């Protein structure tokens, strides 16, 4: 039983433009959601709390 | 009188709501049982 808010699978995708073993995929899926999550609150904090040079948008 | 065949709710965010429906099933037949018991009221029903 995998918690809710942890299904599905998420991945983050980062790009540049010009412009304005049943339940081990299960658990490895989840897990993997979990560090996404982890890695884009991580970014998203430092986007708006640390002040840096060209600032972002989040 | 009116039935109330079928209620449901279409606020949704699946951030808040932990990946899960807003409002659970027990709440959406409470609210079910609510408005049938004011379509029984039998006022002009459906401004209720």
């Amino acid at each position: 039983q995998i918690p809710s808010d942890l299904e599905g699978s998420a991945y983050i995708k980062v790009s540049i433009q010009k412009q304005a073993p049943h339940w081990q995929t299960k658990l490895e899926a989840a897990q993997n959601v979990l560090l996404c999550k982890e890695i884009f609150a991580q970014l998203s904090r430092e986007a708006v709390q640390i002040k840096s040079q060209v600032p972002h948008i989040v | 009188p009116w039935r109330l065949l079928k209620l449901e709710i279409l606020v949704e965010d699946k951030e808040t709501g932990d990946g899960r429906a807003l409002v659970h099933s027990m709440q959406i037949s409470f609210i079910h049982q609510l408005v049938q018991s004011r379509l029984f009221a039998d006022e002009k029903p459906l401004q209720d």
